[PDB]
């Protein structure tokens, strides 16, 4: 997005500039359902804009940059990765599990950490799973409020479960293991 | 002159009759594990919030 951003003659290339930024990010951004349709009238027209208020009392406004950036998650060439997108690694997650299993993870395809947050991404990554899919197979997302601060609320679940009482490394096994522990005890 | 074949084809008839008296006797007698059951479901309709789990 910074890159695009300087595209458009808003350059940003200092600390601030860049915390700016990703706060544009999380308040402008969308995923696009269909990219090259949003993009042909993003690019188009001010029509499809929004603005942004710059702490300086400069303002922006964002066009197809919107929903570039997110895109990159859907095509990671757009920063020089090897990689069909995230839906890709995916498919491939669900697929590369027996036979028995697959059926089972294409109906909880959930969505965790931020960025899930781009208006669209719960339903484009739906779609895009689907077209990949074989038939007959349900495939569905899972994409509560609690994104981004999920894999926190599971922390808070596991570290309270009476399942998880044992799993924890006391100061006793510690000193006498040492850190390297973690290995043995934790994952 | 046709004494033993009025006997022979009932030798016939009587063991047929007897096979299929013992496996019929049986099928008649008791027959629930040949049915069936309604094995029913859940649906949740009382699910009217949240649950007490950390999970939910
Ligand atoms: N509305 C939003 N639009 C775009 N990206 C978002 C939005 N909300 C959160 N994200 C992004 O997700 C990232 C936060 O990662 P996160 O999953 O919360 O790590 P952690 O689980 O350790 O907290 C940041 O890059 C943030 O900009």
């Amino acid at each position: 997005l910074m890159k695009i951003l300087t595209e458009r003659g808003y350059s940003f290339v200092t600390t601030a500039e860049r915390e700016i930024v990703r706060d544009i990010k999380e308040k402008l951004c969308y995923v696009a359902l269909d990219f090259e349709n949003e993009m042909a009238t993003a690019a188009s027209s001010s029509s499809l804009e929004k603005s942004y208020e710059l702490p300086d009392g400069q303002v922006i406004t964002i066009g197809n940059e919107r929903f570039r950036c997110p895109e990159t998650l859907f095509q990671p060439s757009f920063i020089g990765m090897e990689s069909a997108g995230i839906h890709e690694t995916t498919y491939n997650s669900i697929m590369k599990c027996d036979i028995d299993i697959r059926k089972d993870l294409y109906a909880n395809n959930v969505m965790s950490g931020g960025t899930t947050m781009y208006p669209g991404i719960a339903d484009r990554m739906q779609k895009e799973i689907t077209a990949l899919a074989p038939s007959t197979m349900k495939i569905k997302i899972i994409a509560p409020p609690e994104r981004k601060y999920s894999v926190w609320i599971g922390g808070s679940i596991l570290a309270s479960l009476s399942t998880f009482q044992q799993m924890w490394i006391t100061k006793q096994e510690y000193d006498e293991a040492g850190p390297s522990i973690v290995h043995r005890k934790c994952f | 002159m046709q004494a033993l074949l009025g006997a022979r084809a009932k030798e016939s008839l009587d063991l047929r009759a007897h096979l299929k008296q013992v496996k019929k006797e049986d099928t008649e007698k008791e027959n629930r594990e040949v049915g069936d059951w309604r094995k029913n479901i859940d649906a949740l309709s009382g699910m009217e919030g949240r649950k007490k789990k950390f999970e939910s």
